[PDB]
RNA sequence: GGUCAUAACCAUGUCUGGACGUGGCAAGGGUGGUAA
């Protein structure tokens, strides 16, 4: 949040899940970040850079989340046809 | 001298890597909302400007064949006037005991307040961001944004609250009891809490996402450490 | 009409007593005043900050 | 998947899992568990497809892969049968088995000299691992299992489909879940066959 | 696939009884004496 001063307020800017496009507290401790391992796709070896996610608490405890890390996954890789 | 200190050994992974220096603010535990379970960790951070305010003392009581048997409730508040704010109750046999319990509580709490403007803006927050509420058992308070220098308008059970908070000026509406004074506090400290969790138009821009402070300082946390 | 008229003429009394600065004058900074500024103002208060007491007790006599 | 054909089936483990009966499941449903079922049999039964578990497979395993220390991605069974699948698991990659009756309280203590705080869980069946599952939500851990075909999903935040009933269709799909594993993160790969047996991660079994 | 029975009567209470209030941690010292 940006004041008229450019003064850049707010402790800090709290994350926002891609489960839903909603946003976690600090005290939910259901709310996981959850980071998959990328590979080359030419041998199927470890390569650096992860894709991470974050889910939140409140679908996870209803029991969506199943669907919403295929989903994420699916557009991407290592699923692109299912 | 004579005498040494040897004050906090940690046997949490969170209290290992502030205690060995790597995590520096409040701000990334409560990113990765992670729990905590020390409670010298927020006093490492802060607890230099960490003051107390018992608000209550209430005797409570069981019966048995031999009569009476009678424990001491209280319950005590905490919050440097930056915006972190937190809140405990404990019982215990003596009087003391409980008081002491119940700071020790109240520290584990702790949370973060987000503070806002009235609608225009010349730096430096000073209200509530939006018109929120929180119920406790059908205690409620509204918490009503409000103008300049206007204070806080509550009754004096909540204006402890809302100042140690650093809330400057409020406007706030009860319904039904609050000479129960635990669920009107109670209530009153759930209010506060959900000011980060209100979606604002501006948090609509996306995060950019980053890894763990467990992830990342991994290779200190494996060499003999827990 | 009614908010330029009235607030020209609203902070040019609060500037013309010193309570407020020029360099402020906006509407907003009328709720940035507070008790202690008008208590500055009043004469026994001026007689021993620019003039012959020995305590505000003195002056007031 | 995207790879040319070292990150989709194989000709072999399709047979595997035939003989293992792993594609046969269970006589019931879910409202989540019903995107990996094609049909049901003539039979009461209710037919598991093998692509959609291949694809499962997967990202479950190189989410297991993404920890820069395995020695805290700790697996838990307590039905006898993932019992000695486990055991050979966590031999095999790093990581800390906890067989037989969990002991409530493990991660949300402090005080308790069984204390532990992982990661990632990979629990073999939801409604026998129950007390885990409900304690991974104040911990903040994720979450990986098999389901049969209708056990129930919350909690989970990815499944790797299964009969899991017993015989060998468990220690068969911890063998593979393994074996790929390793060929990711290790140097094992080799796209030609891994030497371990899926036999020794099968049930101990009352002996002759 | 599993086997077992008979309930009468029975009301009332002289009574002037209960220790609970605020987080102090915190003595801090050695002339005599083998030698001297």
């Amino acid at each position: 949040m940006q004041s008229n001063a450019g003064e850049f307020v707010d402790l800090y800017v709290p994350r926002k899940c891609s489960a839903s496009n909603r946003i976690i507290g600090a005290k939910d401790h259901a709310s996981i970040p959850m980071n998959v391992a990328e590979v080359d796709k030419v041998t199927g070896r470890f390569n650096g850079q992860s894709k991470t996610y974050a889910i939140c608490g409140a679908i996870r405890r209803m029991g969506e989340s199943d669907d919403s890390i295929l989903r994420l996954a699916k557009s991407h890789g290592i699923v692109s046809q299912n | 001298g004579k005498a040494g200190d040897k004050e906090w050994l940690p046997v949490t992974k969170l209290g290992r890597l502030v205690k060995d220096m790597k995590i520096k603010s409040l701000e990334e535990i409560y990113l990765f909302s992670l729990p905590i379970k020390e409670s010298e960790i927020i006093d490492f951070f802060l607890g230099a400007a960490l003051k107390d305010k018992v608000l209550k003392i209430m005797p409570v009581q069981k019966q048995t064949q031999a009569g009476q048997r009678t424990r001491f409730k209280a319950f005590v508040a905490i919050g440097d006037y930056n915006g972190h704010v937190g809140l405990g109750m404990k019982c215990s046999k003596e009087v003391a005991t409980a008081i002491r319990g119940a700071i020790i509580l109240a520290k584990l709490s702790i949370v973060p307040v987000r503070r806002g403007y009235w609608g225009n803006k010349i730096g430096k927050p000073h209200t509530v961001r939006c018109k929120v509420t929180g119920r406790c058992g059908s205690v409620l308070v509204r918490l009503i944004p409000a103008p300049r220098g206007t204070g806080i308008i509550s009754a004096p059970v909540p204006k402890k609250l809302l100042l140690m908070a650093g809330i400057d000026d409020c406007y706030t509406s009860a319904g039904g009891c609050t000479a129960t004074l635990g669920n009107f506090a109670k209530a009153t400290f759930d209010a506060i809490s959900k000011t980060y969790s209100y979606l604002t138009p501006d948090l609509w821009k996306e995060t950019v996402f980053t890894k763990s402070p467990y992830q990342e300082f991994t290779d200190h946390l494996v060499k003999t450490h827990t | 009409p009614r908010r330029l008229f009235e607030g020209n003429a609203l902070l040019r009394r609060l500037v013309r007593i010193g309570v407020l600065d020029e360099g402020k004058m906006k509407l907003d900074y009328i709720l940035g005043l507070k008790i202690e500024d008008f208590l500055e103002r009043r004469l026994q208060t001026q007689v021993f900050k620019l003039g012959l007491a020995k305590s505000i007790h003195h002056a007031r006599v | 998947s995207g790879a040319l054909d070292v990150l989709q089936m194989k000709e072999e483990d399709v047979l595997k899992f035939l003989a293992a009966g792993t594609h046969l499941g269970g006589t019931n449903l879910d409202f989540q568990m019903e995107q990996y079922i094609y049909k049901r049999k003539s039979d009461g039964i209710y037919i598991i497809n093998l692509k959609r578990t291949w694809e499962k497979l997967l990202l479950a395993a190189r989410a297991i892969v993404a920890i820069e220390n395995p020695a805290d991605v700790s697996v838990i069974s307590s039905r006898n049968t993932g019992q000695r699948a486990v055991l050979k698991f966590a031999a095999a990659t790093g990581a800390t088995p906890i067989a037989g009756r969990f002991t409530p309280g493990t991660f949300t203590n402090q005080i308790q000299a069984a204390f532990r705080e992982p990661r990632l869980l990979v629990v073999t069946d939801p409604r026998a691992d129950h007390q885990p599952l409900t304690e991974a939500s104040y911990v903040n851990l994720p979450t990986i299992a098999l389901c049969n075909t209708d056990s129930p999903l919350r909690y989970v935040d990815i499944a790797i489909p299964c009969n899991n009933k017993g015989a060998h269709s468990v220690g068969l799909m911890w063998w593979m879940l393994a074996r790929e594993v390793l060929r990711m993160r290790g140097t094992i790969s080799r796209e030609h066959p891994w030497e371990v047996m899926p036999d020794l991660y099968f049930y101990r079994d009352p002996e002759e």
